[PDB]
């Protein structure tokens, strides 16, 4: 069931990747 | 020259003064002779004691051993302070008086930088400087 | 040219007295800029009631 | 100075704590001593999930409550790893040179808390279902 | 930092360098007279853009501007 | 004694309270002032 | 000693053509339309002009007389309007029904409704300030009695004003009898606070007590005699507490247990009148002299002994403190600011101690179960409470700017607190932050759980229970007191911490207020936004001459308003905006405290009993399964009890339902003020003196913009009188109607 | 008949508010005594909505499905009174406000320190100031005529650009 299934994947983990990913670019100095 | 160490006022407090900056980047201090043993508000809280001295106090930033000097001159009739800023976390060593005079006063020798020939409203348009790196308050 | 002791107007549209109604109080007489210090009925911002103005900025309303 | 003469700091019985755990200790390797935190915080974590949850009266609250313990630690040893990449660049090299100044062990440090923060974590669920 | 320029309608009246809190401004020689003196920005790093200068100077309309630019440790006055 | 009642909030009061005082009677006097009869 | 200056400035009407004639800047005429706000705001300011800290003195001692007598033209004021415009004789006839009403309303345009049909023969505007339950425990039951204590506090109107002159326009005294303060407390203990509830006591005895003890009888108050009577017959007052048969003679014999029938230790409440028994504060006030009086033969004067107050704070100093208070005593005697502050902490902080021990031990008779009153002098004093609080705060500060001194106060306690101010200030930031987590954050999970459906994981009484197990302790161990360690008490302090219930007519007077999770969880609330009110308040007095930030806060003021936009910004830097920020949070902080009280009181504790035994209470016992959400809160307090405001339409209440609109208006007003600057705000004024200088009639005095404090100032001040005038209309179009 | 209104002298609407005025406070005034100080509050109160109604029953006044008299500003000479004769009335006022502050300003500016004679209203110039005040529909018809009424636009000071 994607109801079952999707919204975690897009309310947390998918959340999980981004956020940790624009963190990463916002502190890296060249 | 700074004379590090010079022996700071008797002074045991604080909580509010020279943190992790101090040992990363840049802090500073302020050198002067007390003629007295008379007390004064610091910028952290307030005593210390003005020594016989060689008075020496690693303060936080700029801002305030300017704004000491300020309150020593009134308070006290003391005009032979010297503020420094560190060697090496530091940048530049004797930052007041830059002349050996005090630079609120007149002397020669010295260097008109930022000053703009105009008057304000003179100055060009922000229409007329569109996509052109010159600043639009600058000569 | 302009003496001491008369009514002005401001062109000097940078300022907050422009276009109004200024008694002079003197001129420097010697070569530095700006010399004409005219003397307002109306005080500024930061309460000052005198400025420094040019002998181009300055007129003979009289 | 810069700090405080009270009569309490720099007291001797609470230096024994502060210069003895695995954060401030001396010998102990960058993968080991966050075994020792991660060991610890893991362990008192499944604490709150079991008997403060959603369904804590069920087959089914210890070991669902113990799921969110090591799921809470997933997301610390992420939160690790990003203050990895963010605080050490290169691990740029700084005044101590510690596991926490400069890094040099960072993903051992990160690699560490995630051992004990799986083990202690399921111990407790073998404490708390059983025994 | 920020930038601090001074006017050519300065009437060497000193107030606005007893005002700098981080002593950004200093005095100096005009020849336009030779008797005269003007304000400059030697040291506009240090400017915090607490704009005490520009309520010292008494001229209907400043002699010193104060235009807050990029931002910096020393700007933000950060003891930290 | 009079130069104090010619400053300002002594006669911001008393003419405030006259020119209350007229609407005041009037409505007392001639109740529901409503149409220009 | 007593040492005088002999008329300094004579009486003269010339000065009052001149406003600004204290100062200097202000005596020379304004320029612009500011100077009438920078006039009004520092004309009792005393020490912005004047540098003398003798002549600053004395016209502070001036000035109180003047206070001293407005209190006494508006005490005067209630005396007056009760004796004529009041149905005050008609309600000592009946207690129960008729409602305490006086300010009578003209019959004019409309508000002629304002008199209703009160009861009695009378038609007014129903009061609930208590004057009636005060006069009656004070003993009044004619009118004229009323009449002659309005004369005879206008004749002491007078003679507090002209005492005022008196002393500094005709006879200033000097800075060495001003700080005599040992002598001072002396007297201040001894004559105004010992003979204070000695006289009282000479009072209740002699006049209160007959009187009281008969109404409660209630044979008349036409038959009760006058009471002056009580002293002239000697058999009329010993026909009821038949001691004075006996005389003084066992009082001066040491065998004081005779007067075990007028002063006594009932402890209760009066079961008829609902109010605490006349005969305990009589032993009250009797008890409270003896203490006040050997309190105030404490301190030095010019007979050698007693404690000098330099002498006692030397020697207490200890390892933890280094100096202690050496020289705290020199400050309180170099700084009226220091005082006011310390003076208004425990001032304020007094009245809502007042406002707790009023409601649950009721000291006047029918003020108990009129539910009218009886709240309404709890939220007025808890209201002025917090105001004084935020006045302690401001002095506070405005001591640090201007008069503390690091010269004298070297290593002692303003030295070592001032040392450490941001371990206090953090420690504060964090408990602050924990309080409101686990406070506030309680009732967002107790919303959400309401919510979706899942009432076993809110936090309630039958769900996960916060149980206030130390308020219920210590509420068990004081009901269970009188008879283990207050044995002479016969009932308990209370019938608040336990017992049974006890009714007057047919309303209960007071109850045991149980604890139960909905009061734990909201009484850390309470204990969140006091502690940052604190916060505010204490971080302005404490960086108020400098911080990292500014070096020199000390040398801009007290009252400036920012620094400018250096350093990032730093609008708000002052103390005064810190005094500023903080009067919102105490509108935060009491608007709670009052909304915790008058809904805890009408579900669980006032009320109609049956003659059965039972009670049903006003909004019905709804505070335990209702408080615990916001949604609650919403509903079954602020829209559910505003149903009699808004309905207030063509009732005697409808000047009520007009202010709950019509302070809605102004508190909205005051947004205006907040949201917005000055910048703004005065560039509309050079469009509009255009166009006032565009038809030849320009003012002379140029028009500008207000001040940012006063923008800020005046932001405020409608603020609280938009937020406290809704709480005001609220409290009394709820409490009159099913009350 | 403009609005969709009856001239309310025979509407059964405006009549529906006096019984329901009247019954309130009989019922207040019933259990009073009729030698009471209140009861002649009640006797007079319901008179004074007596003489209201019998006001508007005779002026002509539209009342609507409700009861409440509708005021018709576009204006005809029969709703005249309504606004019209009550907008004269604040206008020729409200000049009198307007030229008095009008007629001083101009009289203390034009002397040595008018920013005193701010704070102290100078009877020896308000009630001068009045006195031209008073012919004010006429005095600003022959000042504008003259022009010293308005100023020129570099006499009024002009913000930059
Ligand atoms: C929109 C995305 C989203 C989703 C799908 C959920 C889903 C959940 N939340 Mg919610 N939550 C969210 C956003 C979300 N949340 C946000 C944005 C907030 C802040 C407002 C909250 C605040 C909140 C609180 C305070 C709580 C929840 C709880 C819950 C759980 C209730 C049922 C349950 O515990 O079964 C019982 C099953 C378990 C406890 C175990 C289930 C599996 C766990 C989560 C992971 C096991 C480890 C796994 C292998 C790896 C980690 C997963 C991670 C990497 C994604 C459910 C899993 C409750 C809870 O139980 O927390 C765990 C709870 O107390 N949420
Ligand atoms: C005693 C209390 C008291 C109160 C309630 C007020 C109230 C006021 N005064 Mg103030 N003022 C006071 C004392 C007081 N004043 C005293 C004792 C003096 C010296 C005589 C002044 C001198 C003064 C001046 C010069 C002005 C005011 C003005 C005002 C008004 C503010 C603006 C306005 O609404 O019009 C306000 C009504 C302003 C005003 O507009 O007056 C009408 C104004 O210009 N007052
Ligand atoms: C200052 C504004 C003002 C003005 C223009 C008036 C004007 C008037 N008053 Mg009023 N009055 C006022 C304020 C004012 N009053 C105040 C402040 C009070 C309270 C002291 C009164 C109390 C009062 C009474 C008791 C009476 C008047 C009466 C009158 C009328 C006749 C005057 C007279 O002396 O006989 C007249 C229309 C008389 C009247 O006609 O009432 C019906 C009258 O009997 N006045
Ligand atoms: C700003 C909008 C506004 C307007 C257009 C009106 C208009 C009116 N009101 Mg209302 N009212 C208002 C705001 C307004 N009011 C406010 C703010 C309140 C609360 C205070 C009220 C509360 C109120 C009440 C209680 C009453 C009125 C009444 C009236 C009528 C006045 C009858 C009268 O005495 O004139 C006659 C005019 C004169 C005798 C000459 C005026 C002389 C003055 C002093 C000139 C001022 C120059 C300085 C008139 C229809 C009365 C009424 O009958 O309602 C219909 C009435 O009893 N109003
Ligand atoms: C504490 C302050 C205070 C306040 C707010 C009031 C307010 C009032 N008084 Mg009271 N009054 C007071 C003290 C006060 N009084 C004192 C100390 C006395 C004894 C001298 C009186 C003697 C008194 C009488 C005899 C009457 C009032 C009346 C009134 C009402 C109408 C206003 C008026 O008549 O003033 C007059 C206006 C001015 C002085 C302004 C000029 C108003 C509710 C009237 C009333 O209650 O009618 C029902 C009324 O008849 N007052
Ligand atoms: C024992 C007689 C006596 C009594 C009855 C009082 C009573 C009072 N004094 Mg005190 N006072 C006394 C002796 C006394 N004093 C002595 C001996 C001194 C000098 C050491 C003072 C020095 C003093 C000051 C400086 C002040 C008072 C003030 C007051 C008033 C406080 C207001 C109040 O709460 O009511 C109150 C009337 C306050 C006051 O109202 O002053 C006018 C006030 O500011 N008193
Ligand atoms: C010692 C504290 C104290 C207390 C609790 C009382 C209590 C009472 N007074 Mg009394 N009174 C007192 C002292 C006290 N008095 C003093 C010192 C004076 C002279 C100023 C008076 C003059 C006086 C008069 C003229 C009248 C009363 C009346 C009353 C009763 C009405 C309710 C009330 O006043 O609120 C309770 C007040 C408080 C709880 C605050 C107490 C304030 C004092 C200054 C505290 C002193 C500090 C103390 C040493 C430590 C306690 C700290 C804190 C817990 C309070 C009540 C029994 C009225 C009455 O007769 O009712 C029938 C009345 O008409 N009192
Ligand atoms: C502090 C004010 C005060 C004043 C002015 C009085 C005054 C008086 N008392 Mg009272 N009395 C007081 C407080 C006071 N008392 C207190 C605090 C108590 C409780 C200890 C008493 C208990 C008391 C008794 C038992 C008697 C008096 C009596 C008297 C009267 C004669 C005593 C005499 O003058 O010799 C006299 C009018 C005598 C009297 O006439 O009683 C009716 C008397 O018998 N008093
Ligand atoms: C209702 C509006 C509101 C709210 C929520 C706040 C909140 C706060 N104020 Mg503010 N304040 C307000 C209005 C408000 N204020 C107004 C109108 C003024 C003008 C007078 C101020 C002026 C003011 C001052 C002067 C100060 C504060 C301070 C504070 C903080 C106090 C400590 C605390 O409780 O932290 C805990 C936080 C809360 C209780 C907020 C609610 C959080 C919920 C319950 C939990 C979050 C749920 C979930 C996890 C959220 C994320 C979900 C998502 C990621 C999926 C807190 C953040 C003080 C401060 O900073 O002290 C340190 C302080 O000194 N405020
Ligand atoms: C709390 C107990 C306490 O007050 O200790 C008492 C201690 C001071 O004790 P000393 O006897 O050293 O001080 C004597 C003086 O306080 C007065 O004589 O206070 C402190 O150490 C600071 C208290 C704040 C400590 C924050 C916790």
């Amino acid at each position: 069931n994607l109801p079952s299934i999707l919204v975690p994947m897009v309310g947390i983990v998918l959340p999980a990747i981004v956020m940790a990913l624009l963190f990463v670019y916002i502190e890296t100095d060249e | 020259t700074l004379n590090l160490n010079a022996p700071t006022p008797i002074f045991g407090g604080s909580t509010g003064g020279l943190l992790r900056k101090a040992e990363v980047e840049e802090f500073y201090s302020i050198t002067w002779t007390g003629k007295s043993e008379t007390v004064f508000e610091l910028p952290t809280g307030g005593a210390a004691i003005m020594r016989a001295g060689e008075n020496l106090l690693r303060l936080a930033r700029k801002e305030q051993c300017i704004a000491l000097g300020a309150q020593l001159k009134d308070k006290f009739k003391i005009t032979d302070y010297k503020i420094y800023r560190v060697y090496p976390s530091g940048e530049v060593q004797f930052l007041h008086p830059k002349d050996g005079v005090f630079p609120e006063k007149v002397n020669p020798g010295r260097v008109a930088v930022g000053s703009n020939k105009r008057r304000i409203g003179q100055n060009p348009d922000p229409a007329k400087l569109k996509f052109k790196g010159q600043e639009t308050f600058d000569s | 040219m302009v003496q001491r002791g008369s009514k002005v107007r401001i062109l000097r549209k940078e300022s907050y007295w422009y276009q109004e109604i200024g008694t002079v109080a003197s001129i420097d007489q010697s070569g530095i800029k700006y010399p004409v210090i005219v003397r307002f009925e109306k005080v500024n911002y930061s309460n000052v009631n005198s400025n420094n103005f040019s002998l181009d900025e300055v007129v003979e309303v009289e | 100075i810069g700090h405080l003469s009270t009569p309490i700091s720099n007291s001797s019985a609470v230096n024994g704590l502060l210069a003895n755990l695995p954060a401030y200790r001396k010998g102990l390797t960058p993968r080991l001593r966050g075994l020792e935190i991660g060991m610890a915080h893991g362990y008192f974590l499944t604490g709150p999930f079991v008997e403060l949850g959603p369904l804590r009266n069920t087959d089914g609250g210890i070991l669902y409550g113990s799921l969110s313990a090591v799921g809470l630690v997933v997301i610390l040893t992420a939160c690790l790893a990003l203050y990895g990449k963010a605080n050490f660049s290169g691990s740029s090299k700084s005044k101590d040179a510690t596991l926490w100044e400069s890094g040099e062990g960072w993903s051992d440090f990160v690699s560490g808390w995630l051992i004990g923060g799986a083990g202690s974590v399921g111990f407790a669920y073998l404490l708390l279902q059983y025994i | 930092a920020h930038t601090v320029k001074i006017y050519d309608t300065c009437i060497g009246c000193t107030q606005c360098v007893r005002a700098c809190p981080t002593d950004v401004l200093e005095m100096v020689p005009w020849d336009g007279c030779r008797a005269n003196q003007i304000a400059s920005a030697p040291r506009t790093e240090d400017c915090v853009g607490c704009k005490r200068c520009e309520s010292a100077c008494p001229t209907d309309f400043l002699s010193i501007r104060v235009y807050l630019g990029a931002e910096t440790t020393r700007s933000m006055g950060l003891g930290y | 004694f009079s130069k104090y009642l010619s400053t300002a909030p002594v006669i911001g009061t008393l003419t405030a309270f006259f020119l209350a005082g007229l609407l005041i009677e009037i409505n007392r006097f001639n109740p529901d002032l409503l149409v220009y009869p | 000693k007593i040492v005088i200056d002999k008329d300094p400035v004579s009486t003269s009407f010339d000065k009052w053509a001149v406003p600004g004639h204290f100062s200097r800047t202000l005596a020379k005429g304004p320029k612009t339309t500011t100077w009438i706000w920078n006039l009004h705001a520092d004309v009792h300011d005393f020490d912005s002009y004047t540098s003398d800290l003798e002549e600053v003195s004395r016209k502070i001692f001036s000035a109180h007389f003047g206070h001293l007598a407005v209190v006494f033209i508006w005490l005067s004021g209630a005396y007056f309007h009760g004796a004529r415009f009041s149905n005050y004789e008609a309600w000592l006839s009946n207690p129960t029904t008729i409602k305490p009403s006086a300010q009578v309303v003209w019959p004019i345009v409309g508000q002629e409704i304002l008199n209703g049909d009160v009861g009695g023969g009378f038609q007014g505007i129903q009061i609930t300030s208590g004057l009636f339950q005060m006069w009656r425990a004070s003993g009044i039951t004619t009118e004229l009695q009323l009449y002659v204590t309005a004369i005879g506090a206008l004749v002491m109107a007078a003679l507090m004003l002209f005492a005022g002159w008196f002393h500094y326009h005709k006879a200033a005294p000097k800075l060495e009898w001003f700080q005599n303060a040992e002598s001072m407390m002396n007297h201040h203990l001894g004559g105004l606070f010992g003979l204070g509830s000695l006289s009282w006591a000479g009072h209740q005895i002699h006049v209160s007590l007959p009187v009281n003890k008969l109404l409660d009888s209630g044979v008349s108050p036409q038959e009760i005699p006058l009471p002056h009577e009580f002293i002239l017959n000697k058999d009329l007052i010993a026909q009821l507490y038949p001691s004075f048969g006996q005389g003084l003679t066992p009082f001066f014999t040491l065998n004081w247990n005779e007067y075990s029938d007028f002063l006594t230790f009932k402890g209760g409440l009066n079961p008829v009148t609902g109010g605490l028994w006349l005969s305990d504060s009589a032993h009250h006030h009797l008890a409270i002299a003896v203490l006040f009086i050997v309190a105030g033969h404490m301190y030095r004067t010019n007979w050698g002994i007693g404690h000098s107050m330099k002498e006692m704070y030397d020697s207490h100093k200890g390892p933890f403190t280094g100096e202690g208070h050496k020289g705290v005593y020199e400050i309180f005697t170099n700084s009226w600011h220091a005082q006011l502050s310390l003076n208004l902490a425990l001032f304020g902080s007094l009245s809502i101690i007042v406002a707790h021990h009023m409601y649950s031990m009721p000291p006047y008779p029918y003020l108990a179960t009129d539910y009218a009153t009886s709240l309404c002098l709890f939220t007025h004093h808890v209201w002025i409470g917090g105001f004084l609080i935020v006045g302690a705060g401001a002095h506070a500060a405005i001591f640090m700017v201007r008069d503390y001194d690091p010269a004298q106060n070297y290593n002692n306690l303003v030295d070592r607190v001032l040392r450490h101010r941001d371990a206090i200030i953090s420690h504060l930031n964090w408990v602050c932050i924990f309080l409101g987590f686990h406070s506030f954050g309680l009732y967002i999970h107790n919303d959400t759980m309401r919510a979706l459906g899942r009432p076993q994981d809110m936090f309630s009484d039958a769900a996960i229970q916060l149980q206030p197990v130390f308020a219920q302790w210590v509420q068990g161990v004081n009901s269970a007191a009188a008879g283990n360690t207050a044995p002479n008490a016969l009932a308990n302090a209370s019938y608040a911490f336990g017992g049974d219930i006890v009714s007057v007519g047919g309303k209960v007077a007071m109850m045991p207020i149980s604890l139960g999770t909905a009061d734990f969880l909201v009484h850390h609330i309470h204990a969140f936004t006091i502690h940052v009110t604190v916060l505010i308040l204490l971080k302005g007095v404490l960086f108020a001459r400098n911080s990292r930030l500014i070096p020199d806060k000390a040398n801009l003021g007290f009252r400036f308003p920012c620094d400018g936009p250096g350093r990032g910004g730093t609008c708000q830097v002052s103390a005064w905006d810190h005094v500023f920020l903080g009067l919102f949070w105490m509108y935060n902080s009491l608007s709670v405290v009052l909304f915790h009280f008058s809904w805890k009181m009408q579900s669980d504790v006032w009320g109609n009993v049956t003659a059965d035994g039972a009670v049903s209470h006003i909004t019905g016992n709804n505070f335990a399964q209702g408080a615990i959400t916001i949604n609650g809160w919403l509903r079954d307090f602020l829209w559910a009890q505003a149903s009699q405001v808004i309905q207030s339409y063509g009732s005697a209440l409808s000047a009520y339902g007009l202010m709950f609109l019509g302070a809605h208006f102004i508190w909205a007003f005051s947004l205006m003020f907040l949201f917005s600057g000055r910048g703004y705000w005065q560039e509309l004024i050079e469009s509009i003196v255009w166009a006032h200088n565009k038809l030849k009639f320009a003012p002379s005095i140029q028009p500008r913009a207000l001040s940012i404090t006063q923008g800020r100032a005046v932001g405020v001040a409608h603020y609280l009188l938009g937020g406290i005038a809704t709480t005001w209309s609220f409290f009394h179009a709820r409490i009159i109607s099913v009350g | 008949d403009v609005a969709g209104l009856i001239p309310c002298s025979q509407s059964d609407a405006f009549e529906r508010r006096l019984k329901n005025t009247t019954q309130r406070l009989e019922n207040r005034l019933k259990k009073y005594e009729p030698g009471s100080a209140p009861a002649e509050a009640l006797q007079k109160q319901i008179d004074k909505t007596q003489q209201r109604f019998d006001k508007y029953r005779n002026s002509g006044l539209l009342c609507g499905a409700d009861g409440l008299p509708h005021l018709i500003t576009d204006g005809r000479w029969s709703h005249a009174g309504e606004f019209t004769i009550p907008g004269l009335l604040f206008l020729y006022i409200a000049g009198f406000i307007g030229w008095s502050g009008r007629s001083y300003l101009q009289a203390v500016a034009a002397s040595d320190n008018s920013t005193e004679k701010e704070i102290i209203i100078d009877i020896p110039v308000a009630l001068q100031s009045v006195s031209k005040g008073f012919v004010w529909p006429l005095a600003a018809l022959q000042e504008f005529s003259s022009g010293k009424l308005t100023a020129r636009d570099e006499e009024i000071t002009i913000s930059p650009r």
